[PDB]
């Protein structure tokens, strides 16, 4: 919600990928509610057109910023692992790949 | 630098020390005001507070909730007298572009 509640604490290559093991304060805990969403914040992303012409990805101060952002959700137990999206559009239809699946 | 304010009443020899972020905060004369917002929008503690482009007041802290964001701001008491309660407050922390064939 705009405000820093965490902090990356490192990040490590695979071959599967990257892992990154981050924190959060326990100021904050309370507010995790574990099934949650995690975006990438770190790309800027200016999309034109005759009607629909959109900034999204990061702000000035988010790109000077950076990081993560946190989509809480309602009711969680907290699980270890969490995907992360490359952008807000995979993250609403909660697809992880690329190509979207055959129907 | 200590600086000294001096004031009126019964003489005393012992004080308080406040820091010069919460300076204006405790002016004899000042018009404190919470306002709810469910973003940051990016406003920091130390942003100011503009009526009819003169700034007039400034955020004095920032608080993060479960419902949403709580800002806690003060105004002057110089222009205590122009806020004029039934009033509105907007956010100038992000610019907006909007592009057309006229407009």
């Amino acid at each position: 919600h705009g405000v820093q509640v965490g902090q990356v604490i490192d990040r490590k290559l695979t071959s599967k990928g990257v892992t990154f093991t981050v924190a959060i304060e326990p100021q904050h805990r309370e507010l995790v509610k574990g099934d949650s969403k995690f975006v990438v914040n770190s790309r800027v992303d200016v999309k034109v057109g005759l009607d629909g012409v959109e900034f999204l990805g990061a702000s000035a101060s988010e790109w000077i910023n950076g990081g993560i952002r946190i989509l809480p959700g309602d009711k969680g137990e907290m699980k270890a692992s969490y995907p992360l999206y490359a952008n807000l559009e995979k993250a609403l239809e909660n697809s992880l790949s690329d190509l979207p699946t055959t129907t | 630098t200590f600086e000294l304010v001096p004031g009126d009443g019964e003489p005393r020899k012992e004080f308080v020390v406040v820091p010069g972020e919460k300076a204006l905060l405790h002016e004899p004369d000042v018009l404190t005001l919470t306002l709810t917002a469910p973003e940051s929008y990016g406003i920091d503690a130390g942003q100011p507070l503009i009526l009819h482009g003169v700034q007039v007041g400034q955020v004095i802290d920032r608080k993060l909730t479960s419902k949403g964001v709580t800002f806690t701001v003060a105004i002057e008491p110089q222009h205590r007298e122009l806020v004029k309660g039934d009033s509105k407050f907007v956010v100038n922390s992000r610019v907006d572009v909007k592009v057309g064939l006229d407009g």
